[PDB]
């Protein structure tokens, strides 16, 4: 079954991983490159599906079939510890994280079942330029990694990551970056989600989080009280003549981490322009007309196994001139104008730096961040620039 | 992939 930490996975076997192309948990990395030479061939034929499951490839421009991804995403998707909620990707948001700049159809690779269509498989690629340490490297993430409840623990996840990695090679990339709840060989970074509550009382009743210890629901409410507009000068959503200047800013902000994204103008505009319901994110514009910093938060509700739990995800926040405390608190205002009910941030990049002064609590969920077909030193949260 | 924590 899945390990939750080290110390869970250093006492597992990992038959799958063992054969592939990751350093060893216990290994020592001081090298700097790949694990594996570039192959000169790649199968032509399809991974073998056990009797009865066929391959598919999705095409989410087709609305009925999107409905599909999403219903099986919505239906036995990534859960927390105790099962009760599972998060609830909206169709409009999965086209959002699975065709940006330079998708592929074949990168949509869905399970069926033979006899009745059933959607109960998938898996993703995406095309994304890494900066990892001093090389620039053209790679593919992978994501809504997902085998139906019904077949679970029949060795159907290993094939899907084989048959991706396939059709990823076919096109050229070798290496890949992926995060997880669980350990596997071999976490370049590891990276602690923290929550900062906006309407406590919700968050209560449903369970997801606790009054502590000697604190009533009157005083808890009283402490995550946030005013009602935000404080920045110049704060607004960003617009279309942004684009360019928000590249500008995060193409920079972003090279003082080691593992970061690389993003094309076309790319800064797919992530960040807003989009109701998906992402948000806000521009400050200063006395002279330049902007200066911005703040992007996601969105992501969670149905609760028992309405929705509105969630809002820091995604990326690049400060220059205003303070990054006060960018982040104004991020915490804007999720509450906006009904969120609380605001998830991970400790990567400078965010253990407000993390505590904005009342954010630790979680319960680490998030390992590992590279396929890349062996380099690991590094600490704050290095890890990719969300 | 994504994971769902919640405070410890
Ligand atoms: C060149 C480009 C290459 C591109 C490819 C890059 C690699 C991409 C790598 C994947 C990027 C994922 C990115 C995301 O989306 S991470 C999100 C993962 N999704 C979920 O947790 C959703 C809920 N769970 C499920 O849908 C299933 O339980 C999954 C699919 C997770 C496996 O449920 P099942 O019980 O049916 O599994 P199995 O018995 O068939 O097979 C188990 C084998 O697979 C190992 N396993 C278990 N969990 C994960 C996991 N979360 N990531 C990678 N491997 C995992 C497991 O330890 C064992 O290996 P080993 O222990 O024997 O070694």
């Amino acid at each position: 079954g899945p390990a939750k930490t080290m110390e869970e996975a250093s006492k597992r076997s990992y038959q799958f991983w063992d054969t592939q192309p990751v350093p060893k948990l216990g290994e020592v990395v001081n090298t700097h490159g790949p694990v594996e030479p570039d192959k000169d061939n790649i199968r032509q034929e399809p991974y073998t599906l056990p009797q009865g499951f066929t391959w598919d490839a999705l095409d989410l421009g087709d609305r009925g079939v999107l409905k599909e991804l999403y219903t099986l995403l919505n239906e036995n998707y990534v859960e927390d510890d105790d099962n009760m909620f599972r998060f609830d990707y909206s169709p409009e948001f999965l086209l959002w994280a699975l065709r940006p700049p330079g998708w592929l159809p074949q990168w949509h690779c869905g399970v069926r079942v033979v006899s009745s269509r059933k959607l109960v498989g998938f898996i993703s690629a995406i095309p994304a330029n890494i900066h990892i340490y001093d090389t620039e490297k053209k790679m593919v993430e992978i994501n809504f990694l997902c085998v139906h409840k019904k077949l679970r623990s029949k060795r159907v996840a290993p094939v899907l990551i084989r048959e991706i990695t396939r059709r990823v090679h076919l096109e050229g990339i070798f290496q890949a970056v992926y995060t997880a709840g669980v350990v596997l060989p071999k976490p370049v970074g590891t990276c602690r989600y923290w929550h900062r509550s906006l309407n406590p009382r919700k968050l209560i009743e449903v369970k997801f989080s606790h009054l502590s210890r000697n604190m009533t629901m009157q005083r808890t409410m009283k402490l995550y009280r946030l005013p009602e507009t935000p404080k920045t000068a110049g704060l607004r959503p960003m617009e279309t003549k942004d684009i360019p200047v928000v590249h500008q800013l995060l193409t920079r902000y972003l090279k003082q981490f080691h593992l970061t994204p690389v993003m094309s103008q076309e790319e800064v505009e797919h992530w960040f322009y807003p989009q109701e319901n998906i992402i948000d994110t806000f521009v400050v514009e200063n006395a002279n007309g330049e902007v200066t910093d911005f703040l992007s938060f996601y969105t992501l509700p969670s149905t609760i196994m028992n309405k929705s739990l509105k969630a809002a995800y820091s995604f990326y926040n690049v400060h220059t001139q205003t303070p990054l405390l006060d960018l982040m608190s104004d991020a915490l205002v804007l999720a509450k104008m906006k009904g969120f009910d609380v605001f998830n941030a991970l400790d990567l990049m400078e965010n253990k730096t407000f993390l505590e002064k904005l009342k954010f609590g630790i979680g319960d969920g680490n998030l390992q961040y590992y590279l396929y077909n890349w062996k380099c030193p690991s590094m600490g949260a704050e290095k890890v620039g990719l969300v | 992939g994504n994971c769902f924590s919640k405070p410890r």
